[PDB]
């Protein structure tokens, strides 16, 4: 018998459609007491191969221990579910990007962001200590979502598969520059994620969408071959300026691990 | 139905030919790239891969293709992923063989970027 039977995809109660796009849908909906969220992932030409490969990859994203870690809390096998599909518990705050860039009731103040980058650092940190994933992983403002204490968490159902293509990339304006350019076995992937966070900064920092004026292939393209990067902002403290730096090292090895930054942010708190 | 734009109207066909023209340069002149010539400039697939990521919102990790092909071989493996895009957007399986748009084979190479232009025309 098989290791995992997932969430059986009957049990799920289907309340209301949240979006829709290249990589299939979400909806709000419950499931067993909890509020959750389920995306029915579009695939093309499924095969058994692949759905194999969705069940070997799933059981990785169910991490329970860590606070600033959002699990994935199950996936619905296919077959004999309709589409392979994946749930998490709903987030009410959304992304990190719905809450720094769509937010329209008020505006976080920046000890709640530099609270944010803790959590971040933390959970971060947690899943550098972790055996490495098949799944492609990539840290960016809409991989994190804000829990209904505000709490920052890393969001391992936004993880790529192995069946979803990795010719295109959709958020390439917080990807480390080799990892625009190298295949991820010839990049160290932990110092790649550094460079996301650096740029994570960069958006606290500036309450702006890196690079917003440009399509997604032109950030690929410039940042990889004509070395665009994000403008140091005007008029922060020398110690910001300083961390932002040193995460956004353009030597991979350069860049600290997040574990080290930790008690660097620790000390930047208010409270 | 698209080889009689070919054909039989010639300067309807030209007509095609410019509008193909200034739908593709819309694009790809924001990577700085200009085309002049449909004749030659995408049989090495790089313009069609990078097209399909203007058109479609996403970038190609350059591991992902060959951005300077070397060879025969790596111009048809260029255009045999741009077709693989193409599909992932919603188009059906192109109907030339990728080795037809490295020849130069004019209606081929009109007859991928003419239903790209039926389906992105709107594209900003
Ligand atoms: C409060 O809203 C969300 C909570 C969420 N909580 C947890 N996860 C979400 N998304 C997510 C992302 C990937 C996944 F595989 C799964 Cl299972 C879930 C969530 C997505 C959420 O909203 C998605 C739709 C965002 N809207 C879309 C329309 O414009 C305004 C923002
Ligand atoms: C070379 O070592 C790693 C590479 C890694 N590459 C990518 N990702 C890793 N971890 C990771 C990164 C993000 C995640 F969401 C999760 Cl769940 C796990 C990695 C964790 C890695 O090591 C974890 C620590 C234990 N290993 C064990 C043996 O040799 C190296 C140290």
């Amino acid at each position: 018998m098989n290791k995992h039977s997932g969430i059986d995809f009957k049990q799920l109660n289907f309340l209301t459609k949240l979006n829709e796009n290249h990589s299939g849908e979400l909806w709000k909906g419950r499931w067993q007491g909890n509020d959750i969220v389920v995306k029915v992932l579009k695939v093309r030409d499924w095969s058994t191969r692949k759905s194999r490969d969705f069940n070997e990859e799933c059981p990785r994203l169910r991490i329970f221990s860590h606070p600033n870690v959002l699990p994935v809390l199950g996936a619905c096998q296919s077959p004999p579910a309709p589409h392979p599909t994946l749930i998490t518990h709903w987030m009410p705050y959304g992304s990190l990007y719905n809450v720094l860039h769509e937010g329209t009731n008020f505006v976080v103040d920046q000890s709640q962001a530099v609270k944010f980058a803790l959590d971040m650092a933390r959970g971060m940190a947690f899943l550098h200590t972790l055996e490495p994933l098949i799944p492609r992983h990539a840290l960016n403002s809409r991989s994190v979502m804000i829990d209904e204490d505000m709490t920052a968490r890393i969001s391992m159902a936004d993880v790529k598969f192995s069946f979803q293509s990795p010719g295109r990339m959709y958020a390439p304006a917080w990807v480390a520059p080799e990892a625009l350019q190298k295949k991820p076995e010839d990049t160290n992937r932990r110092s790649a994620d550094m460079w996301s966070f650096a740029v994570l900064l960069w958006e606290l920092v500036t309450r702006e969408v890196p690079f917003a004026d440009l399509s997604n292939m032109e950030i690929g393209m410039k940042v990889a071959l004509e070395g665009l990067r994000p403008t140091i902002p005007p008029g922060i403290s020398p110690h910001v300026s300083k961390l932002m730096k040193i995460c956004m090292n353009e030597d991979p090895a350069k860049r600290p691990k997040f574990d080290m930054i930790v008690p660097i942010l620790e000390k930047m708190q208010d409270k | 139905a698209f080889d009689t734009l070919f054909d039989h109207a010639p300067d309807k066909l030209n007509v095609v030919k410019k509008t193909l023209i200034t739908f593709v340069n819309k694009h790809l002149n924001k990577l700085n790239l200009e085309v002049t010539e449909l004749e030659t400039q995408f049989a090495d697939g790089v313009y069609l891969v990078l097209l399909m990521g203007l058109l479609e919102g996403y970038f190609v990790p350059l591991h992902s293709f060959f951005l300077t092909p070397d060879s025969f071989e790596q111009k048809v493996l260029n255009v045999s992923f741009a077709f693989e895009l193409m599909q992932d957007g919603g188009l059906e399986k192109p109907k030339p063989r990728p080795e037809d748009i490295v020849n130069c084979d004019l209606k081929s190479t009109l007859r991928v970027l003419y239903n790209l232009f039926t389906k992105y025309r709107n594209v900003e």
